């Protein structure tokens, strides 16, 4: 079960391969590669991105509220007189 | 006439682990960090060994020793920065190494998963005692706070703190023992790592799909050697860029001022990799509550395998679980960010909400949605 | 400026080594990736077929 | 039968020098 | 019709691994000098006047 | 029985099925189940033809995942054509385990 000699029992399968020296290292990396990457990105965009956008909104508001708190209070001095 | 790597005992082990190891062919980059972790360890070890030849583990000369390394020792500054920056890289890979298992369901390998928890705790201890060695303001006070956290024990309390300190406060004796412990633990982690790999080989690696890969296994020597040799090159690229262009970015000033037992800086925030737990502590007013929270945090990782309810390993085929996963990650980012900010109204409330959300998501939401997905699949 | 030096006298040397590192990586990263693609091509182009007895 | 099997075309992936099935690959070997 | 440069480089050097190693190490010997000198010249040209070696002239030999 | 709710249930299940990407690789639902000892025995009881088909489709899926490719649209698995071939065998195995456990406690 841990040696290539005996791992599983398969039947009726064929495989075809070519030598590394008989083929290009970057085949269709301009017409077929980029579109596949775009498919990958698009297929998982809405599953991740939006949550991290919420994080950014929480981060900005926080900082804004923190600084907003340190501003002096005109309502604590109107009557101080 | 037969190959000589199948007779010599020392070559049998190398052949099993490295050359003729059956490995799934579709494993992605996520499976590379494992190797990188060991590589980073091997780097740290050597880098630290060279720093030990010029470091004086004494409270009155440790700080001056480092200043001498960076100004008089040939290429001492680069060695020091490589050690410091290489520690952050360790944690980054370690967090990504743990996230992969959480996502793809590698925790089902009980033995291997449990060994990892131990490895994590051992590495966390190593990094904490290393950070106190420089004897800067942050180093001195960070140890004080973290060491005073054992006073919450019901009846023993002070005894452990005074025992660890070797006195009534933090001073030279504490520094010396920490230096020795810092030196030794990494070698203990190496032994644990071998046990980690040991239990792993019995079953093999898990593919991203989660289905049995016994039909598409390939050898490791020609394919994953170069693939893991490309990852290490990228790892070095990132590390060298950090060291050679922004030597002090993931650190914090006040480590370049001599430690003062009397003066105390205001923020006194710990290291970035020990920030999420720090916020969890501050979220609970009670000391005993906070320490239990910290521990309960790590313990969740051990309980995660028990909380699994879906009939699939990978979340690749379970989008609702994926969305929850990413929300949990964002929550961890918020925890880290809060840890870096002073104690104030908005941060405190946000930290409490993040902490409760963290725990609830893991302990409640994940099992429930897993059952829901089993229902929509008519399992 | 003098103080910035006194706290970092390896400034010039640090950046010179950085410059060399950048050019060396630029040459190396594409090369190593090419070797990876070369070795892996045999797997990336593999074609499979299933021919049961009928 | 085992004779119906025939290798599918790999033309897309092949190097420019060995695209056609007419010229010998022996001469290009050293170059490739 | 001339045999390609790579083909000649292969038959004479790359075919025998020992010569393949020999040419590698000689190339390292040569490339090290070339790369080092080129990088140093670029760095100096980016910062004329700043580097002290360009300042020695104003004060030297008493 | 409820018609509108049942149709809504069917619609949302079909939506979830399409959201799961295993149909994109020609995989049936029963191929994705985690392989515990119960599943291992269930697979051992499959007839040769179904076992052979299962292995080949897993190989194709692994091969596609190797190169980050996707099977053509026309060849994607359809929600209505799927056959739950493994359900009867797995159910019998689980029931046998329950009977053994029930006996074992008394
Ligand atoms: C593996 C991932 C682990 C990464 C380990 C080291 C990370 C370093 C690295 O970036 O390279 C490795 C890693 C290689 O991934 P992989 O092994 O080929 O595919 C398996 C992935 O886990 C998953 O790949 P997948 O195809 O199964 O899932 C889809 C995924 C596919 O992701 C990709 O396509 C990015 C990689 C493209 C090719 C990279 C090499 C050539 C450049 O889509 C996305 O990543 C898009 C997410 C949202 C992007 C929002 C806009 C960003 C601008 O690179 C990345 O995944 C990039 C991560 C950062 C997000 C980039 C988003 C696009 C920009
Ligand atoms: C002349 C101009 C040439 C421009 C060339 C652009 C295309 C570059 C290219 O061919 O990338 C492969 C990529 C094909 O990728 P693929 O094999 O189909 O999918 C898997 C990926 O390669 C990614 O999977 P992978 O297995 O092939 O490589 C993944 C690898 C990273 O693989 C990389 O590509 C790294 C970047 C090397 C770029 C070398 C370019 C050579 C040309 O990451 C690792 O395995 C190690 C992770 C270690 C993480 C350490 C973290 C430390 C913190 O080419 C593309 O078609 C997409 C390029 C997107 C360019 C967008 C431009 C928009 C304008
Ligand atoms: C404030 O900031 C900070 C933090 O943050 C809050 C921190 O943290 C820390 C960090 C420090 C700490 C916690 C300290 C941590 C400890 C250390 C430095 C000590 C380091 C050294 C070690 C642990 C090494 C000592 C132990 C050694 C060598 C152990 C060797 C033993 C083994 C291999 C045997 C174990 C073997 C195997 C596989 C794993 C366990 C055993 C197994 C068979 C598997 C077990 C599981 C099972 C069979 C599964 C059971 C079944 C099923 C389904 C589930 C059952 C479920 C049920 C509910 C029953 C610091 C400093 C900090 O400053
Ligand atoms: C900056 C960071 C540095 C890089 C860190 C990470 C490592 C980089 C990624 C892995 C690169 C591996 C090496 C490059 C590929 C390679 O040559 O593989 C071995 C290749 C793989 O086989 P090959 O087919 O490429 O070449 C051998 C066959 N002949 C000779 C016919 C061409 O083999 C060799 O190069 C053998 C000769 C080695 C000569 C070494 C001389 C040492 C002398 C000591 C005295
Ligand atoms: C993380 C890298 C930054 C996000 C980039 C987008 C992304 O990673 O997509 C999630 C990816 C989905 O891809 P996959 O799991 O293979 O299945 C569907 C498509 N094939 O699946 C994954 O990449 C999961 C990765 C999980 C472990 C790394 C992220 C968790 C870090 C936790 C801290
Ligand atoms: C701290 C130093 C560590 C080292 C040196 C180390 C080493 C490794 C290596 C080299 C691998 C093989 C990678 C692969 O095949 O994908 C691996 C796998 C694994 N590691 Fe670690 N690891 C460490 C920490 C951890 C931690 C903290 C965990 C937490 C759970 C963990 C859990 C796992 C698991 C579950 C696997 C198996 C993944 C699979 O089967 O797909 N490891 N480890
Ligand atoms: C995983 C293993 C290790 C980790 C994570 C680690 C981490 C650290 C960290 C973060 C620091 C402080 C860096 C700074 O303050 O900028 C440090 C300091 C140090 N470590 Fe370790 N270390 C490890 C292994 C070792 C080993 C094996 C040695 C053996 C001698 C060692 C010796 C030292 C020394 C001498 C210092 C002093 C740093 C200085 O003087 O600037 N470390 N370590």
């Amino acid at each position: 079960g841990r040696e290539f000699g005996n791992l599983t029992r398969m039947r009726h399968v064929i495989s075809y391969s070519l030598s590394p020296f008989e083929q290009r290292a970057y085949p269709h990396v301009f017409t077929k590669g980029i579109p596949n990457v775009l498919r990958r990105i698009r297929e998982s965009f809405f599953r991740v991105v939006p949550q991290f956008v919420v994080f950014y909104l929480i981060y900005t508001w926080g900082t804004e509220e923190f600084e907003r708190s340190k501003r002096k209070n005109p309502a604590a001095y109107e009557n101080d007189k | 006439m037969t190959p000589m790597r199948k007779t010599n005992p020392l070559m049998k082990l190398i052949n099993h682990s490295f050359i003729d190891l059956p490995t799934p062919s579709n494993i992605s980059a996520w499976w590379n960090f494992g190797s990188l972790l060991g590589a980073c360890l091997i780097l740290q070890i050597t880098t630290g060994l060279f720093l030990a030849m010029h470091y004086s583990p004494d409270a009155s000369t440790a700080f001056s020793s480092i200043a001498h390394i960076t100004r008089d020792v040939n290429y001492g500054w680069i060695i020091r920065y490589l050690h410091a920056n290489g520690a952050s890289m360790f944690f980054i890979c370690l967090f990504l190494h743990i996230g992969r298992g959480l996502y793809y369901g590698s925790f089902l390998y009980s033995e291997t998963w449990n060994i990892g928890i131990i490895l994590l705790l051992a590495t966390m201890a190593t990094a904490f005692m290393g950070y106190v060695l420089p004897w800067g303001q942050m180093s001195f006070w960070g140890a004080t706070v973290i060491t005073n956290l054992l006073s919450a024990i019901p009846y023993i309390g002070t005894d452990l703190v005074q025992w660890i300190w070797g006195g009534y406060s933090v001073d030279s004796p504490t520094l010396t023992r920490f230096f020795t412990f810092h030196f030794i633990l990494p070698f203990i982690i190496a032994a644990l790592a071998t046990l980690h790999l040991l239990f792993l080989h019995e079953t093999g690696s898990n593919n991203p799909l989660g289905i049995t890969s016994h039909s598409d296994k390939i050898t490791f020597h020609p394919y994953y050697t170069i693939k893991d040799a490309l990852g290490l090159l990228l790892f070095l690229l990132s590390l060298m860029t950090l060291t050679l262009f922004s030597p002090d970015l993931l650190g914090d000033p006040d480590n370049y001022t001599l430690a003062n037992p009397l003066n105390t800086p205001p923020h006194i925030k710990p290291e970035w990799y020990f920030l999420f737990a720090y916020t969890i502590l501050r979220s609970v007013p009670n000391k005993l509550g906070g320490v239990l929270a910290l521990l309960l945090s790590i313990l969740i990782l051990a309980m995660i395998p028990i909380l699994h309810m879906s009939k699939q390993q990978s979340m690749m085929f379970r989008p609702l679980s994926q969305s929850l996963y990413w929300l949990l990650a964002a929550d961890l980012l918020i925890l880290t960010w809060i840890g870096g900010q002073p104690v104030s109204y908005p941060f405190t409330i946000i930290g409490q909400v993040a902490s409760v959300l963290y725990f609830t998501t893991i302990l409640i939401l994940m099992p429930t949605i897993s059952l829901i997905e089993n229902k929509m699949l008519k399992w | 400026t003098f103080l910035r030096w006194a706290s970092e006298p390896e400034h010039d040397h640090r950046k010179r080594m950085g410059l060399k590192m950048l050019m060396m990586m630029a040459l190396l990263v594409p090369l190593v990736y090419t070797i990876k693609r070369h070795k892996w091509s045999v797997l990336k182009s593999r074609k499979l077929a299933y021919r049961p007895p009928k | 039968s085992h004779t119906d099997i025939k290798v599918p075309d790999f033309s897309e992936y092949r190097r420019l020098e060995v695209l056609d099935s007419t010229k010998s690959s022996r001469e290009s070997s050293e170059a490739r | 019709a001339a045999a390609t440069l790579t083909s000649k480089l292969y038959s004479l050097l790359f075919r025998r691994t020992s010569t393949f190693a020999l040419t590698i190490i000689v190339g390292v010997m040569f490339f090290e000098r070339a790369f080092d000198q080129g990088a140093d010249a670029i760095y100096d040209h980016i910062n004329e006047g700043k580097l002290w070696k360009h300042i020695k002239h104003k004060y030297e030999n008493k | 029985a409820v018609s509108a709710s049942g149709k809504w249930l069917d619609g949302i299940r079909k939506w979830y099925y399409n959201a799961a990407g295993f149909n994109k690789l020609g995989l049936m639902r029963d191929d994705t189940i985690y392989e515990d000892e119960d599943v291992k025995e269930a697979i051992r009881r499959l007839p040769e033809n179904l076992y052979n088909d299962r292995m080949f489709r897993i190989k194709r899926a692994l091969d596609l995942n190797l190169k980050h490719q996707i099977l053509p649209k026309e060849q994607w698995t359809k929600y209505e054509e799927e056959n739950f071939y493994l359900e009867p065998y797995l159910k019998e195995v689980i029931r046998e385990r329950k009977e053994r456990e029930e006996w074992a406690k008394k």
